């Protein structure tokens, strides 16, 4: 569960690097360009819906949308 | 007045046509609440209201028949009030493409060489086409029979009839082999890796293509339909959506990045066969639960390379109907038009790459492959025309990779 | 339930917005932004914002999560 | 060289001290696969390679007291090799603020009581000249706490207090007496620190605020604040104490506590509140938060720093605001060393009519709402939270009068309740 774009683009990195792709690797993969990729997981806030979608895509992953650990 | 919409046995909400005539639409919330909802139609989204946009005659609309004179003749056969979707619809609205059913609120070798028995433009435009309603008709059949439904109840296959002959003001087409046409490009598209349906030759000599909008039950014992739309219907419409556009839209598909690979290998095949008719009308998705969506195969796939010469016409009149770059002309149209689009569209030049590289490769053995599988009736000028025009324009691959 | 594009999104949460039927400005004055740009959103959703799009999230009382019938 | 990270047994990754000096932390592979997976911080995210900001150093630095002096004790009470975090930590890093357990690398009771007496109970709390009540007759008690005041933590089931071994969890906070502050330009009557805080925390609680309970502990001569931890948490079988994960926001931000003032200059009201509209409450929290600055303006609380905030965070690392706490009036103070209510600053500014409004005497409705739009925050819940003080503080000051213990010093409840009362009259004025 995610409620901010910071948190979403760190969940995000860590399954770009878990893959082990780079940054380099994903603008690739989609078509847009290295800074990009950069852009969102630094500064995310700013990051259009088209863009995270694209991003989204190209790791391989869908979203959800939402309404047992102990700790 | 009113008809009840359902998708498969299950009620999706209602069409009303108002005083007026304007079509308006509206969900049940029965359907907005059940495992299956997804819109009717991506230019429908679910939502609650009433909804009175444009995009609901057209979605309806894009249901029926494009043709004014098949319009005529479903208006003369039915009793109908008009040719409008809501009247033209409350009569033959049970079987339509994909799985939308539209409710009021209330055979033998012979008769088949009989089943199937029923032109001239004003316009310029050499429509080469197989996507017309008048030369078609969906039978059943699992056995080795076919068999007119009715009722509520599925068709499997679309036949096709020949086109014939067909005259503008300055050009007349031959397409009466239009049949084995489409055969031939069902099969090279499949050779070369494209989706697409299966089709057999039946005989009157006419193509039966197995429709990939239905599909048996789990328990094998219901057709079931599969929601699908065309673009005209994805986007709302009756201009015209092109590459880009569409391009833009599979970027959401759930198969991005395959139907976006797929749909651009497919521009290039339709150049390398003569394909001028890629109109948006003529590309689909299937609907799926949420309202997510997939490219369907490609179908109705018709080369013009037959209508060259002799009585017909020229390759320089010969028009992608989505151009690249701007560039329509298929015989001024090389490799490096197609990557100078890939690059306007952010789609990978590797991909494109990819892409022209594995035609260059493939298409003669994909020729030759189709070439061994015809039958033996098979018309010599169909396959002479389309092998030796492919061979010409790959030729400009090779020059290359 | 796997959603794959702006669009898709923005007329998800619209649905969302309207099962509690809430109104654009309902949402708008919860979370402290102008009525337009839920407006701006549901009808262009390819431009907002991750930033936006989290505070409607909020709005509508729900987060998202990232995931990898017989019809 | 190395400490293991863990929380509540699971294994998180390393924190290394470099050859060099420098400290980095790597989380392990275990970890990020974990149902349990969060980041330590948030100014440290889940990732594959070494972690070597700054933000690293600032995380650990912080779950230490703050005074050189305090660490100077720890520093000889376990003959550490050194008064930085990685040192300190080897030696009382196994029970610190929210859930990190440090473990040096090479090398514990999971629950071991070990009861006090009350001679000893006070010679624990009298102990300061040894660190956070860290008798020298007595390995495996290994405890931090952040914060300025002398303190230590106990843990307690039932009625006796003890000194929890190995990795065994506290359940309280246990604060003593701050006393007399005499500042260059200043002397400060908080000798009563630990009856103005209980009665702050009472009165917080009254007014529906989210706070720790306190009671004022004895022991002989002593007098003491427990406070109950809300970092830490029986399990369901209520077999096993849990630590909450935890951070405050000088540790979110990934800076030192050293510039924790808005003043040197600190996160303020405004860099929180975007924060908050990432947490897992974000309304509720946002407006407890702007709620919680009327109350510290209403009690004369000049202390509410960046490190006096503190959010859980849960798997996933997202997160919301803890409980408040360290609660403290600065009003006992007034009077009789020539300080006045037109003295006391807000330790974060609201905004005023140009820059930022700090000082307590001068702040009205007005500048809450003016405060409330450049943030975003909407002014009907703003007016609701300022007509809410308006009718219930004059009854909420008396309810807590009348609980409190019979010896409490009347001194601090006037002090606390007379200046209360009137800055409430800026509201119902209004309201
Ligand atoms: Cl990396
Ligand atoms: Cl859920
Ligand atoms: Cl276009
Ligand atoms: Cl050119
Ligand atoms: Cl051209
Ligand atoms: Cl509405
Ligand atoms: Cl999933
Ligand atoms: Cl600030
Ligand atoms: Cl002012
Ligand atoms: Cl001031
Ligand atoms: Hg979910
Ligand atoms: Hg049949
Ligand atoms: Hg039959
Ligand atoms: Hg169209
Ligand atoms: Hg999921
Ligand atoms: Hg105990
Ligand atoms: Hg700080």
């Amino acid at each position: 569960k995610i409620y901010s774009p910071t948190q979403l683009a760190n969940a995000m990195k860590l399954v770009r690097q878990q893959n082990g792709w780079t940054q380099s690797e994903l603008a690739k993969k989609i078509g847009i360009k290295q800074a990009t990729i950069s852009n969102f997981e630094n500064n995310p806030d700013n990051t259009t819906l088209t863009t995270f979608f694209k991003i989204l895509q190209s790791l391989e992953l869908s979203m959800t949308l939402c309404d047992n650990l102990e700790w | 007045p009113k008809l009840v919409t359902w998708m498969n046995n299950q009620r999706v909400g209602e069409l009303t046509k108002l005083a007026n005539g304007a079509h308006t639409f509206k969900y049940a919330p029965e359907w907005l609440a059940s495992r299956y909802a997804r819109p009717l139609s991506l230019s429908l989204p679910l939502q609650r209201g009433n909804i009175t946009s444009d995009a609901v005659f057209n979605f309806f609309d894009n249901l029926l028949p494009d043709s004014p004179i098949v319009r005529d003749r479903i208006v003369k056969r039915y009793h109908a009030k008009s040719r409008q979707p809501f009247d033209l619809l409350s009569e033959i609205g049970r079987d339509s493409v994909g799985a939308v059913t539209l409710i009021p609120e209330d055979l033998t070798e012979a008769r088949l060489e009989e089943v199937l028995t029923a032109m001239i433009r004003e316009e310029n435009d050499f429509r080469i086409s197989v996507a017309g309603a008048q030369e078609k008709t969906a039978l059943l059949r699992i056995g080795n029979d076919w068999c007119i439904p009715k009722g509520i109840t599925p068709t499997t296959h679309i036949i096709k009839l020949p086109i014939g002959e067909i005259r503008q003001p300055n050009a007349t087409l031959d397409l009466s082999q239009s049949v084995d046409n489409e055969y031939y490009c069902l099969l090279l598209a499949k050779e070369l890796g494209l989706n697409v349906p299966d089709a057999e030759i039946i005989k009157v000599r006419a193509l039966a293509v197995e429709r990939f909008d239905r599909r048996w039950n789990a328990e094998r014992t219901v057709l079931l339909r599969l929601p699908q739309e065309d673009m005209c219907q994805t986007f709302g419409l009756p201009g015209g959506p092109g590459i880009a556009r569409i391009m833009a839209f599979l970027m959401g598909s759930s198969e991005a990045l395959k139907d976006r690979y797929d749909f651009m290998k497919f521009q290039v095949f339709q150049w390398l066969i003569g394909a001028t008719d890629g109109h948006a009308k003529n590309f689909s998705v299937f609907i799926q639960a949420g309202g997510s969506y997939r490219l369907t195969p490609f179908y109705d796939i018709i080369s013009a390379f037959p209508v060259l010469g002799g009585t017909g016409i020229h390759i320089s009149d010969l028009k992608l109907a989505m151009g690249l770059n701007k560039k329509t002309a298929i015989d001024k149209i090389y490799p490096r038009h197609f990557l100078a689009t890939a690059k306007v569209l952010r789609f990978p030049e590797v991909q494109m790459h990819e892409i022209l590289s594995d035609f260059a490769r493939m298409i003669p053995a994909a020729l030759d492959n189709v070439k061994t599988s015809l039958p033996t009736d098979f018309p010599e000028n169909v396959v002479t025309a389309v092998e030796s025009n492919v061979l010409r324009l790959h030729g400009r691959l090779s020059r290359e990779y």
